[PDB]
C-alpha cells in the first residue's frame, strides 16, 4: 500500500537543551521479537524472465509441426 | 517456480505467425474463432514439446553415462 507514517516524542530535562549533538536514547515500542523477515520485502515483476530463446527451437519445429497436421484431421477427414 | 510460464511465451513466439495463418485458414475473419484455434494450439505445442524435449535431454544424459542405466 506504499504507507508511510512518522511520529515524534522528546524526553529530556526542561533545560531545553540545543545546539549539542543528541546522542543515547534509543527508546522504541516492542511487542517481542521484531522477527527476521526483513521489511518492505516486495517485489514488481517485470517479466524479464525467458530471455532470447529459453528452448530448443529444433524440439519446437517438430512439435508445432505435428499438432499443425494432426489438429487439421481432428476437425474433419473430408479434407485430406 | 512457474518455469513453466517462460517456455510458453518462447515458444508462442516462435509459432506465432505459423499459428495465426493456420488460424486464419480455418476461421479467416473471425478474430475471436482464430484466437481460440491459436490458444488450443499453444497449449498442444507445449505438451508435445515437453514430452519430446524430455526424451532429448534424457538421450544426451543416457549418452553420458552408458552404464547400462
Amino acid at each position: 500500500g506504499a504507507m508511510v507514517e512518522a511520529r515524534s516524542l522528546a524526553v529530556a530535562m526542561g533545560d531545553t537543551v540545543v545546539e549539542p549533538a543528541p546522542l543515547k536514547p534509543t527508546s522504541e515500542p516492542t511487542s517481542g521479537p521484531p522477527g527476521n523477515n526483513g521489511g518492505s520485502l516486495l517485489s514488481v515483476i517485470t517479466e524479464g524472465v525467458g530471455e532470447l530463446s529459453v528452448i530448443d527451437p529444433e524440439v519446437a519445429q517438430k512439435a508445432c509441426q505435428e499438432v499443425l497436421e494432426k489438429v487439421k484431421l481432428l476437425h474433419g477427414g473430408v479434407a485430406v | 517456480m512457474q518455469q513453466k510460464q517462460q517456455i510458453m511465451a518462447a515458444l508462442n513466439s516462435q509459432t506465432a505467425v505459423q499459428f495465426q495463418q493456420y488460424a486464419a485458414q480455418q476461421y479467416p475473419g473471425n478474430y475471436e474463432q482464430q484466437q481460440i484455434l491459436i490458444r488450443q494450439l499453444q497449449e498442444q505445442h507445449y505438451q508435445q514439446y515437453m514430452q519430446q524435449l524430455y526424451q532429448v535431454q534424457l538421450a544426451q544424459q543416457q549418452a553420458a553415462l552408458q552404464k547400462q542405466q
